[PDB]
């Protein structure tokens, strides 16, 4: 039902001032994540007002996830979309070491020491964007459902490729708090560097710091 | 509403 | 090492405008916080400087995990540790609605429909105590450690006491991103009362708003 | 410096 096989796909099908070039290739990933999302079991069956408030309350996590894993083997920095790669110090030069640290440490450097493959990136990602807590969906059971179905095929998966590591599944599952709280705080740079007037915002990652519809 | 995902996602 | 039962016991040992009666009575379990840490297994071992930043780093998540299962049998309301019963009318009329809501949507709600008990509580506040990305650790490995340990026998707990329940372990794991949301929205709102003026605050919960020593 | 829980710990 939900394939460790087909999130793999997804990924591989998906795979391509330092703060004017994130945003930059932020609005350009945004795109492609509309992409990936489709490519993930059951994701477009969901009626599609439920398509959006998914990608709209995940999107920021599901790119942050995305770049910190592209990252793994740059050392101190990121790796964009675009092909540029960001090091710690332009970060720190432009105003926002502390929240390039925290993805740094967090996330990058996490992932890499555990060497966290793209199924298993792909799943957890799934499970991001089929997050049930998700204000104004029409059904929440049934994305609580798929999320439940994704988690199931991912330690199906960790126990079969890593059986010498038992608490792989659960250490995975534990960066889950460390990208949401990264996820708010980039968002909340995002909204000052939209209200400073600086840096150029481009339409699609406009849109997604628009308010919703009550 | 939100014009450019409902596009996308809608494709 | 790290036994379920040591957990459950500091669980029981721990045991006893709105805004200004919540802010009260998060003054008061603070105290009541420091008490249930020392009967974490390990904890005290670790440097005072290391349980000083664990304690500043999750006293808010902590204390939320705590009323809100203590309110599981509470219809549409939280049951502070004063006794008082707060409905979610008294939190709307007072402006903080929002938040009140995701707390008894993502959190009580979930508790209760699961029927999560207070061996799986304790092990998951255990888990945010013990949380190895709280900056300034002088051995994050140490910490990093300790959570792994209480995994596994919350893991293990599961599996023997609900063993028809397969997923249960991933699904207690998986409300801590919404707990780590919440907690960060509950300190924004704190600073705004603090800001104000309005809304008294006392001396510890005071002292956590404080900043730190860079 | 964070004063009051580090007299609380002490104890
Ligand atoms: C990298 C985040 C920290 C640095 C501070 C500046 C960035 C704040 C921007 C906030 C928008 C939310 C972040 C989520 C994803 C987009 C930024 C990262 C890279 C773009 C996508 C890519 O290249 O893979
Ligand atoms: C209950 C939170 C949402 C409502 C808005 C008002 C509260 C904001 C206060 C923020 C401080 C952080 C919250 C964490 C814990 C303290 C508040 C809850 C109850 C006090 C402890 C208790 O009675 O068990």
């Amino acid at each position: 039902d939900m394939p460790v096989e087909r999130i793999l796909e997804a990924e591989l099908a998906v795979e391509p001032d330092p703060v004017t070039n994130i945003c930059q290739a932020a609005d350009k990933q945004l795109f492609t994540l509309v992409e990936w999302a489709k490519r993930i079991p059951h994701f477009s069956e969901l009626p599609l007002d439920d398509q959006v408030i998914l990608l709209r309350a995940g999107w920021n996590e599901l790119l942050i996830a995305s770049f910190s894993h592209r990252s793994i083997a740059v050392k101190d920095g990121i790796l964009l979309a675009t092909g540029l790669h960001v090091h710690r110090n332009s970060a720190h030069s432009a105003g926002v070491g502390a929240i390039f640290d925290r993805v740094l440490t967090e996330l990058v450097s996490k992932m890499r020491d555990m060497q966290m493959d793209k199924t298993e990136l792909g799943c957890l990602r799934a499970i991001v964007l089929f997050n049930p807590d998700s204000k104004g969906l029409s059904n929440p059971a049934e994305v609580e459902a798929l999320r439940e179905k994704v988690y199931a095929s991912l330690e199906a998966y960790c126990k079969h490729k890593y059986p010498e590591q038992p608490g792989r599944f659960a250490k995975l599952l534990l960066r889950l708090p460390a990208l949401r709280s990264i996820g708010l705080k980039c968002l909340e740079h995002l909204f000052f560097f939209k209200l400073i007037g600086d840096t150029p915002i481009d339409t699609f990652l406009m849109e997604m710091l628009e308010a919703p519809h009550q | 509403k939100h014009k450019i995902l409902h596009r996308l996602l809608q494709d």
